[PDB]
């Protein structure tokens, strides 16, 4: 389907999608994500998703799950 | 032309080049050599930048707005040669002209207080500011390898050209050079608002009283803080905050390309990949 | 070379001076002074004393209840591990109420605390600013130095509660944060649309540029001339001596014109202040009469045109 | 009440508008503050009009401003009058901006770098009347910082570094503690002389006074005191008018060029 | 006691005590606000 | 150590007494209206 | 060395330089601990040796 | 006697502390028993 | 618990130790109840009980 | 009770009562509009 | 004695003080009655 | 240990000490007692023991 | 002697910092056996 | 290894090094300690020995 039906996207110049471009010879893949809960937090206290140092915002104090 | 008490002041001499030959005033102005060699720079600066905005980008996008007329440098295929004069060779003489211009313009301020007897603080906190027009124009442009990363001269275009360059690194506020002189440049407004307050607060008391003495100043700020720095010390730190923002406003835009072509924030890493934590 | 009186080379001690006389009914000033030699080699080697009356504990009580709170919220913010708070300590902040909130007040872990934070450091600052203001008339001076922090304070609250009250929702205001505070400033540029071409933006950098070039050129001038005795300027503008002429001189010999000893302290003053004026003014046209800057500028024939020589196909109008 | 007054017309706009009409208003009460000191100009369109036509430029002078001194000094006006004077010079060349020369020995001719005002001949004084700057001979409860130099026997050099003569007392400031001259005892006339501290090098290492200024021989010349316990504002610029002048009139090699 | 203020001034333990005092209820009457059980702003 | 003698300091320590202790009686007596009104415990 | 090495301590006091070595090889030590725990080869609190008997629940992969 | 005092100003100093901090924490006890009837955390 | 300790007092100054204690303990107080607050198992005010 | 005005200056307290009760009425308000059931700028 | 005020001066003072705090309780006490005459709040 | 040990305390003030050990105790305490609460075996608060 | 105190002065310092600390590490003792009879770390 | 070394204290002042070794132990315990916490293997609070009475 990536292959025939999205041209727009993965066959400007013909360089196609097989199973290595995400798995690299791997059983799963290297860079998968999940919804992310953040830094534990107490019992009472309501999360904001933000103002903690992380690599997925390339380490801003941005919030740090824009996937879901 | 002269004030009341500047006759006495107008001496022959103290010249750096020329001697007798420009050793006059025009007007208020001293000229001296360099006056004439930094005026007439000016003036085909002046020229080449309405010639410039004569021809325009194009023969459909020429206009005469002032905000709108900008002067562009050349593509980053030229390298560091010489390009046409239509196609980015006119910001290049310009720049030229500017730059001779500025150090026309430091090299009278010594002669000037050459003649008048006095010390040498004003030209050296010039070259503060002429060496950070340098910074922008010469040397990150010769780090990176062409002339096109300069600014072009426009009063609304070179503020597009701030926000890209900007853009670049993703984040420009977690460069730390940035921080050092944003703090700098905070911290001498904050200053020169307090000099200028308590100085005409003295001089200028409440009606029906006399002016006051040096000891109200030092008690002023001793009793609303608990330090006072004194007369000659606040014009002092206030050259060294004014020098230091521009020192490192300097360090931080020539070190953004050269020095590190990642985001700003990653260059946080080294903190957070401390065995500490 | 030549001295240049950017150090002091030898030092002289006096007795430590108590201050001015107060009128009676003043409390006595407290601590004893001492003297720092390091300190003495650029400016005076004395600290203290100082005076703490009624209006300056009160901001003192206020301001540390609200630093407490920022603190506390930043600590639980990583669940009460020290390291950790030390570790990501820059990235830690206080935000604002959510947006679905409006000028309501929301429970705590959801930006209570915030506006408790918020209500205590306005009044902290403003019983500061009444402590300027009494210190000032109890010497027998005149209240400049007031007005300039009255003007300050008037951009802090446009900044924190007046545009806020304005549009209608606490979450536009600023979180209290190193990095946080940072990403509000960049986020607010970004939504209206790039602040670049907002005019009283472009006018307080005007004013902030001029300010640093004002301080430079001051201080240089009263340096260069301190051998004259320079540095007392209150004597040179009751008296004017070879100083002041000189340093007036070269200036009409370098530019055309010239100041004052007097007067040049009002060009300072006048620039600082007109810094945070046309701050405060400039967020409060934003949003509230203005969308989009850039569009604005567009309309006002200010933004400059380009060449069209990279373009992008338009998804939503096809 | 909304954010258009007109098609083309909005709010951002009039408030720009009135911030342009202040700042020119401002700029005014600048430029005429600016105008207390040396105005009206001195200039050769009031001679040739017979002292008719008086040249003050945009804006015009303001109404004048008063100044009462401390301790019963008296009164100053901010703008005022100043008897013309005449200067101690002779024009280079007749055309209009030509530098003058200075007429007879440049060092003791007043004029150029060694020119000064007449300013009141009475001290300055601290908050309770006390003269303000004094020798360390009666401001007792003074003393020097501790692991310094303590500049008294010190000997004094001259530009090309020959001695000129050793210090002697030093004058200091009772409202701010710090050094404004140093006494130089010269050993060519048995007299004693002021020195200001912006003039002198501390070479701390081999314990010297280095004076740039003037040579060594020049010292036999500076203007002196009226009474050795105090000096007065007019004293105080004599003596600095007369060692500024040395940094242009020392040598036959400093009135330049350089090419 | 009561030779407890040949220690502490009274007019700045006095000060200091009122304005605790006042902080304290202040705070508490936000803290209230804030709960929605004992918010008495509201339709009840 | 204060400016204060012993019988100055005893008008003061008794009328600091007496005022905190009608402070202390009407706090008393609302924390009853509003434990009547809405408890919390 | 040359026998008449110990005129050294002629030009140089024994304070001066016994508080700068004391000083500096300790953060020359800090230093290299240091760089030997930040790289994968030589950190010996984690190369897994000897074995783990520690037990290592979802994941966050993107981290 | 560097602070100032003399032997029977601290003495006297002494004893009042001495009371009022097991005053306080008199109170405290109770406080703390309350708590524990109310809902205990251990 | 030592018969000689008020000579402490000689060493200390008495009316800089009251300020710091109060200080600490007003401070602690109020920490402790903030922690408490942020606990759902001990915040008196949002537990609904009594009678929700 | 009446000595109190031997530790206070009459005019300084009366000043600081003064802005205290302004600064309280004002919070006292700003906090009434801002709760939906108590306001009073919609009509009716 | 701190600020200089004789007690007689105090006792007028006090007086003046007093019957302007009555005056204001009595003015905010009707206003509140007023208050919740229009809407209850408990 | 030698009994001689007395001797320290004419070498440095006793004053600065006793405050310095005071500070440092207080901030232990209260470091250790958070690094406890930060955890999930040692929280007491949190454990939900008693039910 | 530079800080001052006499020989006996420092001699008796000692003898009350030490029966100090002393009581201090006994009730430390107690609260660690408690804790680890409570819920044991290691 | 020399029996002269005694002499160390007539150059460098006891009270100053007494100060400055307290000090730097302390900070190398805590740093030491930290460094142990942020692992793996050597968080003896966070390894789940002896058992888990809590839920996570
Ligand atoms: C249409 C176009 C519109 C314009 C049209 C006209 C254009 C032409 C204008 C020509 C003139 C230009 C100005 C030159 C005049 C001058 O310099 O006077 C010399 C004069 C020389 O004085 P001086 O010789 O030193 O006098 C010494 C005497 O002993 C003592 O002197 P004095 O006491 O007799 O002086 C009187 C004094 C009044 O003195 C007194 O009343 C007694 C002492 C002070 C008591 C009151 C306290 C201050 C009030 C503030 C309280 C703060 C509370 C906490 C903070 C709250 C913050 C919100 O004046 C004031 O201080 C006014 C109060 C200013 C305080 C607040 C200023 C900053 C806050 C800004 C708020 C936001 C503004 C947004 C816009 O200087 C002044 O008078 C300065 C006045 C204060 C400066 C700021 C005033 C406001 C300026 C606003 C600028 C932005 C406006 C933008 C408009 C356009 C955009 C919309
Ligand atoms: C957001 C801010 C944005 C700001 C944007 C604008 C910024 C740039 C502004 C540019 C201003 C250029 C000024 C040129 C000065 C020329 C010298 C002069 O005579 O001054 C006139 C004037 C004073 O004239 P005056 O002393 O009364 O006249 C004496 C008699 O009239 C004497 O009578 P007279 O018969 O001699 O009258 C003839 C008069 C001729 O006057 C004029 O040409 C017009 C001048 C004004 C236009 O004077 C001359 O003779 C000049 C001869 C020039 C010869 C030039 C050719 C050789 C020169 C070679 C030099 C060496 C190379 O000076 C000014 O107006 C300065 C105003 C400064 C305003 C700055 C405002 C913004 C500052 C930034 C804000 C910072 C915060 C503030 C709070
Ligand atoms: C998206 C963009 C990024 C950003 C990208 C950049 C980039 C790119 C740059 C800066 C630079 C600066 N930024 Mg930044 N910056 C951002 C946000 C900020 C914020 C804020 C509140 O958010 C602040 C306060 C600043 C502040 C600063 C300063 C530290 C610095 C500009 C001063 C300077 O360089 O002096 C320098 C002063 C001069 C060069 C003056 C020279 C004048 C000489 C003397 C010539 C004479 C003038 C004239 C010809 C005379 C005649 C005129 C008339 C005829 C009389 N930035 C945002 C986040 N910033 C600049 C910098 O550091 O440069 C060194 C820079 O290049
Ligand atoms: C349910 C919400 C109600 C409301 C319910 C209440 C209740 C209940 C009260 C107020 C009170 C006030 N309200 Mg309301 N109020 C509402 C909306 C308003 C609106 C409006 C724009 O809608 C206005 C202008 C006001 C105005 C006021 C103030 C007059 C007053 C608080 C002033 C203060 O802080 O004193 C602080 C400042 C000082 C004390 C300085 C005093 C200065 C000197 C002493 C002035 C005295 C002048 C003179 C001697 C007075 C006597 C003469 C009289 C004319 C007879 N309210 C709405 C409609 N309002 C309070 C009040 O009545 O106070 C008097 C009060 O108890
Ligand atoms: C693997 C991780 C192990 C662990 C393995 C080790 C090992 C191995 C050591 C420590 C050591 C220490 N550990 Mg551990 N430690 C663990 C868990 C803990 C926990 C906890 C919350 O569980 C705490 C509070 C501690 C605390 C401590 C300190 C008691 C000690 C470091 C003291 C110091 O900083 O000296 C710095 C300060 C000074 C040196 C000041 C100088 C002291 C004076 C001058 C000399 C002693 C006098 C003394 C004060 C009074 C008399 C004592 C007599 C000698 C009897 N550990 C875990 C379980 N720990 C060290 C130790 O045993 O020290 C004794 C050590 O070697
Ligand atoms: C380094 C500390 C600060 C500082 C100091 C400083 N500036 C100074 C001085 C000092 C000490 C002077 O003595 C000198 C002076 O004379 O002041 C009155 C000056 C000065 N600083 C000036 C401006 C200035 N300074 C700035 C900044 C600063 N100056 C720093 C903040 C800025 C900023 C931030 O933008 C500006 C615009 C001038 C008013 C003056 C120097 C005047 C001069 O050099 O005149 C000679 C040149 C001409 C008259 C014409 C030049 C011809 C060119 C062709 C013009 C165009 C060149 C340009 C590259 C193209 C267009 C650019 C576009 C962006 C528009
Ligand atoms: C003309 C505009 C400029 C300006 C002006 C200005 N600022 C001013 C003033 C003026 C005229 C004052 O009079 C006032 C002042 O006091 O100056 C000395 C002030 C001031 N500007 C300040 C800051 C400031 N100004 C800034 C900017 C500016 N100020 C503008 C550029 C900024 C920026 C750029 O961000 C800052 C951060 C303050 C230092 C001071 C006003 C202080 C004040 O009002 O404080 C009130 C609150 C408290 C004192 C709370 C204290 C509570 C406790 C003491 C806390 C205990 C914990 C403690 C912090 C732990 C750490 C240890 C401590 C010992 C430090
Ligand atoms: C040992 O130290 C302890 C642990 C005790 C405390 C330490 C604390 C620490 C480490 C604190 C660190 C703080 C930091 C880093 C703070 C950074 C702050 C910054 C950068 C702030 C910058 C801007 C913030 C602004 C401009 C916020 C302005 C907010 C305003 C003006 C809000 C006013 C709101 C009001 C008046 C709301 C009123 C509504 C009512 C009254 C209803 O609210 C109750
Ligand atoms: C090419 C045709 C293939 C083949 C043969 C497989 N894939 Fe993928 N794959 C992707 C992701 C995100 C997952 C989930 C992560 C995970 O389960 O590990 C998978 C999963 C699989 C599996 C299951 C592996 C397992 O865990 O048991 C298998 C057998 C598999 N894939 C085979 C992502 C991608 C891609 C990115 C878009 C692409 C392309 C492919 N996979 C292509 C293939
Ligand atoms: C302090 C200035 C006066 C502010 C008056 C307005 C207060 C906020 C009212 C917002 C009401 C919005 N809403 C949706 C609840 O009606
Ligand atoms: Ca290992
Ligand atoms: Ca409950
Ligand atoms: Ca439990
Ligand atoms: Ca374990
Ligand atoms: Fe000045
Ligand atoms: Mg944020």
């Amino acid at each position: 389907a990536a292959n025939s039906d999205w041209k727009q996207h993965v066959a400007v110049n013909g360089t196609g999608v097989t199973c290595y471009t995400c798995h690299r010879g791997n059983p799963v893949p290297k860079y998968v994500w999940v919804t992310d809960p953040g830094p534990n937090q107490p019992s009472g206290v309501k999360p904001t998703g933000q103002n903690y140092a992380s690599s997925t915002v390339a380490y801003a104090a941005l919030p740090f799950d824009p996937y879901t | 032309a002269m004030l009341s008490f500047e006759r006495k002041y107008r001496v022959r001499g103290g010249t750096l080049i020329g001697g007798d030959l420009f050793d006059f005033w025009v007007g208020p102005f001293y000229v001296g050599f360099f006056g004439v060699t930094g005026f007439f720079f000016a003036l085909l600066g002046v020229l080449l930048i309405v010639w410039g905005a004569t021809i325009g980008p194009n023969a459909e996008l020429q206009t005469y707005n002032i905000w709108q007329i900008s002067i562009a440098p050349p593509d980053l295929s030229y390298g560091l040669g010489m390009a046409p004069l239509t196609e980015g060779g006119l910001w290049q003489i310009i720049t030229i002209c500017a730059i001779g211009a500025f150090v026309s313009w430091a090299l009278r301020e010594v002669e000037i207080c050459r003649k008048l007897g006095i010390g040498f603080h004003i030209p050296f906190a010039f070259a503060f500011a002429i060496g950070a027009y340098l910074v922008l124009v010469v040397v990150r442009p010769i780090l990176m390898g062409a002339w096109g990363h300069g600014f072009p001269y426009g009063i609304l275009s070179h503020l597009d050209w701030v926000s890209n360059v900007g853009y670049q690194f993703l984040h420009f506020h977690y460069n730390p050079a940035h921080m050092l002189a944003i703090t700098f440049f905070f911290t001498n407004c904050l200053a020169l608002s307090m000099h200028g307050s308590l100085i005409l607060s003295v001089t200028n008391p409440q009606k029906g009283e006399e002016v006051k003495t040096s000891e109200h100043e030092n008690t002023f700020f001793r009793d609303i803080v608990g330090y006072s720095i004194g007369a000659l010390a606040i014009h002092r730190l206030g050259l060294f905050l004014a020098l230091s923002a521009v020192f490192w406003s300097a360090v931080c835009i020539v070190i953004s390309g050269p020095f590190w072509t990642r985001g700003w924030p990653e260059w946080w890493n080294w903190w957070l990949e401390l065995p500490l934590w | 070379p030549e001295y240049q009186n950017i150090f002091t080379a030898v030092q002289v001690r006096a007795p430590a001076y108590p201050g001015v006389p107060l009128p009676k009914g003043h409390l006595p000033r407290i601590g004893r002074p001492i003297f720092s030699y390091w300190l003495g080699k650029i400016g005076d080697a004395q600290i203290g004393p100082i005076y703490l009356g009624f209006t300056g504990t009160l901001s003192i009580i206020f301001g540390f209840i609200a630093i407490f709170i920022i603190g506390f919220n930043m600590l639980a913010s990583v669940d009460w591990n020290i390291i950790q708070f030390v570790k990501h300590f820059f990235w830690l902040g206080l935000e604002p109420p959510a947006p679905q909130y409006g000028l309501s007040i929301p429970p705590l872990s959801e930006g209570g605390w915030w506006l408790m934070a918020g209500f205590f450091l306005t009044m902290s600052i403003i019983l500061w600013w009444v402590r300027t203001y009494k210190r000032a008339e109890a010497l027998g001076m005149s209240q400049h130095l007031s007005w300039a922090f009255a003007a300050a304070i008037f951009f802090y609250l446009s900044l924190g509660f007046i545009r806020p009250v304005m549009m209608g929702s606490w979450a536009e205001a600023v979180p209290f944060g190193i990095f946080p505070h940072l990403d509000w400033t960049a986020a607010f540029s970004i939504r209206y649309g790039n602040l670049y071409y907002n005019p009283f933006h472009m006018l307080s950098i005007a004013f902030l540029y001029g300010s640093a070039l004002l301080f430079a050129m001051h201080g240089a001038t009263i340096l260069a001339v301190s051998r004259f005795g320079g540095d007392r300027e209150i004597d040179q503008i009751t008296d004017r001596g070879t100083a002041a002429e000189r340093a007036a001189i070269f200036w009409r010999w370098t530019m055309g014109f010239n100041a004052s000893m007097e007067s040049i302290h009002r060009w300072a003053w006048w620039c600082a202040v007109l810094t945070v004026i046309t701050a405060g003014i400039g967020i409060l046209l934003t949003g509230t009469v203005v969308e989009n800057w850039y569009l604005w500028a567009i309309k006002h024939g200010v933004a400059p045109a380009y060449p069209e020589v990279v373009t992008a196909v338009d998804p939503y109008a096809t | 009440m909304s954010a258009a007054i007109t098609e083309y017309m909005d709010v951002a706009q009039l408030t720009i508008w009135a911030f342009w009409f202040f700042f020119a208003g401002l700029i005014i009460y600048l430029r005429r503050e600016d105008k207390r000191e040396g105005y009206p100009l001195d200039s050769d369109r009031t001679e040739r009009s017979g002292g008719r036509v008086k040249v003050v430029g945009f804006p015009d002078l303001a109404d004048p401003k008063t100044f009462v001194l401390p301790h019963n000094a008296g009164t100053v006006m901010a703008p005022r009058v100043e008897a013309p004077t005449s200067i101690n010079a002779t024009p280079v060349a007749p055309f209009p901006g030509a530098p003058f020369e200075p007429n007879g020995d440049p060092m003791l001719s007043g004029f150029g770098p060694a020119a000064s005002p007449d300013r009141a001949k009475h001290c300055d004084l601290t908050f309770e009347g006390l003269p303000k700057i004094v020798p360390m001979r009666v401001a007792t409860d003074f003393s020097i910082a501790d692991k310094d130099p303590d500049p008294r026997g010190m000997t004094v050099v001259g530009l090309d570094g020959e001695v000129a003569g050793t210090i002697s007392d030093i004058w200091v400031d009772r409202s701010e503690p710090q050094i404004r001259y140093l006494e130089v005892d010269v050993s060519a006339t048995k007299k004693k002389v002021l020195l200001p501290i912006g003039f002198s090098r501390f070479d701390k290492k081999a314990g010297k006074v280095k004076v740039a200024a003037i040579k060594a021989a020049h010292f036999a010349n500076v203007p002196a005191l009226s009474k050795p316990d105090q000096i007065t504002l007019y004293e105080e610029d004599k003596v600095c008018a007369y060692y500024a002048g040395g940094k242009l009139y020392a040598t036959a090699e400093r009135a330049g060029p350089l090419l | 006691m009561h030779k407890i203020w040949q220690i502490f001034d009274p007019r700045r333990t006095l000060v200091a005590l009122f304005g605790f005092l006042f902080v304290l209820g202040l705070l508490i009457h936000f803290i209230l606000l804030s709960s929605p059980a004992f918010n008495w702003l509201s339709g009840s | 150590m204060t400016g204060l003698t012993e019988q100055e300091a005893q008008e003061f320590h008794g009328i600091f007494v007496q005022s905190m202790t009608a402070f202390f009686g009407i706090v008393v007596i609302a924390h009853i209206l509003a434990w009547l009104w809405r408890p919390w415990l | 060395m040359s026998p008449d090495l110990w005129k050294i301590w002629l030009l140089i006091d024994p304070r001066r330089v016994l508080i700068a070595v004391f000083a500096f090889l300790t953060i020359l030590g800090l230093a290299i601990h240091m760089i030997l725990l930040s790289t994968t080869e030589f950190n010996w609190l984690e190369d897994g040796i000897p074995a783990a008997k520690v037990q290592q629940t979802p994941v966050v992969p993107q981290r | 006697s560097m602070t100032g005092l003399t032997e029977d100003e601290a003495k006297e100093f002494h004893g009042i502390f001495t009371q009022s901090m097991t005053m306080f924490f008199g109170i405290v006890i109770i406080a703390h028993i309350l708590a524990w009837l109310w809902r205990p955390w251990l």
